[PDB]
RNA sequence: CAAGGAUAGCACCGGUGAUUGGAGUUAAGUCGUAACAAGGUACCCCUACGAGAACGUGGGGGUGGAUCA
RNA sequence: AUUGGGCGUAAAGCAAGCGCAGGCGGAUUGAAAAGUCUGGUGUUAAAGGCAGCUGCUUAACAGUUGUAUGCAUUGGAAACUAUUAAUCUAGAGUGUGGUAGGGAGUUUUGGAAUUUCAUGUGGAGCGGUGAAAUGCGUAGAUAUAUGAAGGAACACCAGUGGCGAAGGCGAAAACUUAGGCCAUUACUGACGCUUAGGCUUGAAAGUGUGGGGAGCAAAUAGGAUUAGAUACCCUAGUAGUCCACACCGUAAACGAUAGAUACUAGCUGUCGGGGCGAUCCCCUCGGUAGUGAAGUUAACACAUUAAGUAUCUCGCCUGG
RNA sequence: CAGCUAGUUGGUGGGGUAACGGCCUACCAAGGCAAUGACGUGUAGCUAUGCUGAGAAGUAGAAUAGCCACAAUGGGACUG
């Protein structure tokens, strides 16, 4: 379904990042992957594609912030803003 | 939690009142 | 609407349909730079003269004249003079105004000027009609 | 005490204050809560002193964690508010400022505009007298 | 060196021209009244065709129709 | 229509969702002070004008003085913004736990039966309308029941229901999963907001592509009727309605009411969630509704889901 | 009117008008402007001065004072 708790806790480095930028962007990226899988398995689900584009946009804005605030976001960039 | 009470008085109970003396 | 959008969608003033531009400009050889003088009464050669019917409530056999100005635009006009002194070729100087009765007509003509003078026997419209001084 | 109905960042403190003020005027409501700020505290104190607005109480949870202000309008004993119209001037989309010599008296020479300047926040008359100008926060009459 | 003079290819803009769509205008032009009552078939919106035409019918979108609690 | 206007029916909200150019931003504090004020100088011309005078008979006119007027160069201020240096959550939200929608798609069948074929019987009608007729029936009908096949779409449940971005979602069954409702000082610490451009989707006709096509109707064609039917009647009837692909990408996609955001008498209903407890009543919040206060449209009316209140952004709007 | 621009773009050296200036060149080069719509396009002579209105703003910079441009169009040189 949501694929929520496991991905959060994998991105949950400490007890001080339950809702941080890191876990949020990880959730959006994991949701992008899961939505691609689903919508390839379920073609005409336009809800999934519109949500995928919305998550892509919100991920872009989250990344622009994460590079505005912390300069170490792109030195270990496993979340490059290209999709 | 109280920080500052600038004139803690507050108006209340606006009765229907007008021209109290008519006698 | 709002100022932020108003910058991108500025104010759009009211527009008016053609009334009488041709009276103000005309062409000429040797530099076709237009005659930007805003002529109040501009000479031109008339083409047709006749009489026809205005609208239904106010019908008549009222005079009309298809006239041609120096510039490209030629137009059908009304003669505000008592009787018509235009003979389908008379040079005449035009006027402003608009006629709401005769179709095809949206103009008035200077009655009395360098041409179309002397209607005669007048108390009103002697500055117009070119009528002379009111000698007893 | 217990201050109920907190408000979060709407888009700005000024519009958050204006919507509450107009809603109180509409529903004949007494006291409403909005955000807290140094400018808001200054204008609220000066409006208590001016008489257009009744008192206010600024409240905090523990820190910048949550800072709000509850404010009441001065009402006669007829449910008639003292506020006869307040217009916000300082806005996010339009930062409005005026010199000390270009500040008018509102209403009919009675209304008092609230003006923050280079060295403080005050009323329109003493802003003209101060020979120092700045942004305007609210036209009050 | 040069104002300038050139070639074949091209390019931009204007008017014209057998023939001609469309618009306002004649209280007094041709058919039937489609349609305005649920208006003589309820209206239509998007789209296919045809019909002098009002228009008529298809597949979907709606009541910007009445009935009626 | 900044000054100095609308977007429900007399312009109208983008067809729907997401986004940049660009625009603006929650709280505290410090740098800097562009914005902001402030202190000044230069110049912004005499002629021109504001105030003033003179003479031309008097101004017309001519002369004339204090004054205009925009840049640069100059001490500051921290109130905030555009910027910077940090933090705090409360906006974006995220976490947790409870947590529902005919959500979409995918994958299946099941039936009312539609049509057809064989089994048959039946022994002159069926059919259609306002009226008949056209059409169908005697290679055996009307009709009937079985068996078999192919297509289409799913009786009731269907909601002052929920969800989906609009488009929409209803025979059931499963899966992937968008998203939702309830309460979280819970976590980054504004990460925000929209949206011209830009990205994606987008009823449907109808286009061709491969099947079957069950049925029918655009077109077409006969009998009516008509002043005439390819209109209203029907029969025959194709494209199409069916599906796979694109494109068509428009709709009464209009609530002719934009998206994000926060607030405004109530009242009577419903659904979902949280707590609780025979049920229940009840409270909480939303969703889904309304009369109506206030407020707002000329008016019609909306009205806690506004056309009420206000911020950021965009689209639409000036006579036929 | 969405792409336009090959001194385009800048450098060393040399030459150069009154001179700095790719001003121009030998040599070395591939960059410059631009959706805040680049390039192109044609036009107006720009400021003071010219009117209307309270204001917003609009209306010419004809001629004029300053500057600027041709002075029949396009070059060259000389003088000063």
């Amino acid at each position: 379904q949501i694929d929520k708790n496991g991905i959060i806790k994998s991105a949950q480095l400490h007890d001080k990042d339950v809702g941080s930028i890191q876990v949020q962007v990880s959730l959006l990226t994991s949701q992008i992957k899961q939505l691609t899988d689903h919508l390839l398995a379920n073609k005409k689900d336009f809800i999934s594609k519109r949500g995928l584009y919305a998550k892509v946009s919100k991920r872009k804005r989250l990344l622009k912030y994460l590079k505005h605030n912390d300069l170490e976001a792109y030195r270990n960039l496993v979340k490059t803003l290209n999709l | 939690r109280t920080e500052k009470a600038q004139k803690p008085k507050e108006e209340l109970w606006d009765v229907v009142q007008k021209m109290g003396n008519f006698d | 609407a709002t100022i932020a959008q108003l910058i991108r969608k500025p104010r759009k003033k009211k527009k008016v349909k053609s009334k009488s531009p041709a009276l103000h400009y005309n062409l000429n050889l040797l530099n076709k730079k237009v005659t930007n003088v805003y002529s109040p009464l501009k000479r031109g050669v008339c083409t047709r003269v006749g009489t026809m019917t205005p609208k239904k409530p106010n019908s008549a056999l009222r005079k009309y004249a298809k006239v041609r100005l120096t510039n490209g635009f030629e137009v059908l006009t009304y003669i505000p003079g008592e009787g018509h002194n235009l003979q389908e070729h008379s040079v005449t100087l035009l006027r402003g105004g608009r006629v709401k009765d005769l179709p095809g007509v949206r103009y008035h003509i200077v009655r009395g000027t360098l041409d179309t003078v002397g209607v005669e026997k007048r108390r009103q419209q002697r500055s117009a009609y070119g009528a002379k001084k009111p000698k007893a | 005490i217990t201050t109920t109905k907190p408000i979060k960042a709407h888009f700005d403190p000024v519009a958050d204050l204006l919507t509450k003020i107009n809603n109180a005027r509409k529903a004949k409501l007494m006291t409403v809560t909005t955000i807290a700020s140094k400018l808001k505290i200054a204008i609220l104190e000066i409006l208590v002193k001016e008489g257009y607005l009744a008192n206010f109480q600024v409240l905090e949870n523990k820190s910048k964690t949550k800072r709000i202000v509850t404010f009441n309008l001065k009402y006669t004993q007829r449910r008639i508010p003292s506020i006869n119209g307040v217009k916000q001037i300082s806005k996010p989309g339009l930062r409005i400022y005026r010199p000390f010599e270009k500040l008018p008296l509102v209403l009919n020479g009675l209304g008092i505009a609230i003006i923050s300047t280079s060295d403080g926040v005050m009323t329109d008359k003493v802003a003209r007298l101060k020979k120092i100008g700045g942004e305007i926060l609210a036209y009050v009459w």
